[PDB]
RNA sequence: CAGCUUUACAGAUCAAUGGCGGAGGGAGGUCAACAUCAAGAACUGUGGGCGCCUAUAGAACUUAUAACGAACAUGGUUCUUGCCUUUUACCAGAACCAUCCGGGUGUUGUCUCCAUAGAAACAGGUAAAGCUGUAUUUUUU
């Protein structure tokens, strides 16, 4: 069994390309690799890039996002 | 302790409907229910918004989601309430 | 064989501070002292058997319960040709 | 005055209690109450002729059924 | 503190609704109290995969279906 | 400590309305009378559907090592015995039954000793009694 705290640390050591869905929110989605991890799930992401959706590599850096409207994280 | 999910759980086990936010109800026997109303069915119906009914085995739910659920006229007898 | 009434005894002679129980589940069966096959075997018929006469006693009176036995005296033995060997020569 | 400090008042009356409107149902003389510490000492006065048998058991083989 | 007992469901496939009309495929490798689902990612809705191990969010949650009996 | 609800206050307008009203004692008594207490574990009423079935209110007392009594007599009839031999009187067992000494409640009434008010709330305040109260994912940030 894994936990989301326990899993995310994995995302955190290993910082392997990460793609982000967004809360309340279908228009966009996000592409980087996890930094952070706060006791909230906000987490910090650089190598971060802004991807509109597959109805293109629109500009983004490095970013600490808000984590309580996070919807996916795959690193 | 509240006293409506105090109901719900004591509902397990009978067909029971259920109505999310999204407007797309549900019914079938309940099995499983907590404080945050973290419910699980048998036997489940599950009508789509538009009315599209799929019949499937299983479902679990989220008690944020939830709008109201239809108990049956047993519950209306014992024991919660007095 | 020995337990009967052993609850009641005990109770009495204890002055009521004894419950005892008596139960069988462990099915631990035990030989009876004492040699089937024998011929005077005991003394008593009203008194309770000596240790060695036991077995016998329980045979032949069981024999008579069940209605083996031919009458009061009788005896437990081989139905076999050979004189049973001469009584195992 | 000590030991037997509640009763020794009135355990020597005609009625025990004529009055002690609490502890009797009055002067009829139905029915009594009393308090612990006199029921006590009721007790203790009681050791020649009190029962003086709490084990239920001790009448084994010795009941109204048995006999 | 009430954990939601999804141990009858750990380690099976799941059809979870999620905001937006948006399904989720999936082998459920983990959960908390938030119901946050670990899960090992599968088709996302004709259909495609992203990613290969998800973690979705219980706010985000509409419903998790059972796909395996 | 805050909110609400209840009571004793002071005066209130006293509408609003309630409710305690076409408001009416208590404690006892070796005091009565009445009912009634061994029965499918057992009682009674109420409706309804045809003496009964079916839902509804109720139910003091006495009990499950079974009994109103944590107690204990007596009398009768038979049947059995004993002492005997003739009966009473008796022995002590049985089955039946009765009598008696008492008991419980419930209701009436009386007898006694104490009593002895025909109106208080609302707006609040004072003080006291009954509950609740002290955002960062599922309730409300
Ligand atoms: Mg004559």
């Amino acid at each position: 069994m894994v936990p989301p705290i326990n899993c995310i640390f994995n995302f955190l050591q290993q910082q392997t390309p990460v793609t982000i869905w967004l809360f309340e929110q279908i228009g966009i989605r996000i592409k980087g690799k996890i930094v952070g991890f706060d006791e909230f799930m906000n987490v910090v992401i650089d190598e971060a890039v802004e991807i509109p959706v597959n109805s293109k590599g629109t500009p983004l850096g490095k970013i600490l996002l808000k984590g309580d409207n996070i919807t996916l994280i795959t690193s | 302790n509240g006293i409506p999910v105090k109901l719900l759980n004591e509902a397990q086990g009978h067909i029971v409907s259920l109505e999310l936010t999204t407007g797309a109800t549900y019914r079938g026997k309940l099995v499983e229910s907590e404080d945050s109303m973290n419910v699980q069915l048998r036997d489940v119906i599950a009508t789509e918004p538009q009315g599209a009914v799929t019949h499937m085995d299983q479902i679990f739910v989220r008690g944020s989601q939830i709008k109201f659920i239809v108990v049956p006229d047993l519950l209306k007898n014992a024991p919660l309430f007095k | 064989i020995e337990s009967a009434g052993f609850e009641t005894d005990l109770r009495l002679s204890t002055n009521g501070l004894g419950m005892c129980q008596l139960y069988f589940w462990h099915k631990i069966w035990r030989k009876v002292p004492g040699d089937v096959l024998d011929k005077d075997a005991f003394i008593p018929k009203l008194k309770p058997a000596p240790i060695n006469s036991l077995s016998r006693d329980f045979v032949m009176k069981t024999r008579r319960r069940k209605g083996i036995s031919t009458g009061g005296f009788m005896s437990n033995d081989g139905p076999t040709l050979e004189k049973y060997i001469s009584a195992e020569l | 005055s000590q030991d037997d400090e509640y009763v020794k008042d009135w355990l020597y009356d005609s009625r025990p209690l004529e009055e002690d409107s609490k502890k009797v149902n009055g002067t009829s003389y139905k029915k009594w109450s009393f308090d612990l510490p006199e029921m006590s000492n009721l007790y203790r006065l009681s050791t020649p002729l009190r029962d003086e048998v709490t084990d239920k058991n001790y009448y084994y083989l010795f009941d109204k059924k048995s006999f | 503190v009430s954990t939601p007992e999804l141990k009858k469901y750990m380690d099976k496939k799941i059809l979870l609704n999620i905001n937006g009309s948006r399904k989720v495929a999936g082998i459920l490798r983990g959960y908390d109290i938030f119901l946050n689902v670990v899960l090992d990612d599968a088709m996302e809705i004709n259909n495609h995969q992203l990613g290969l191990q998800t973690v979705i969010r219980g706010n985000s949650i509409i419903s998790l279906e059972a796909l395996d009996a």
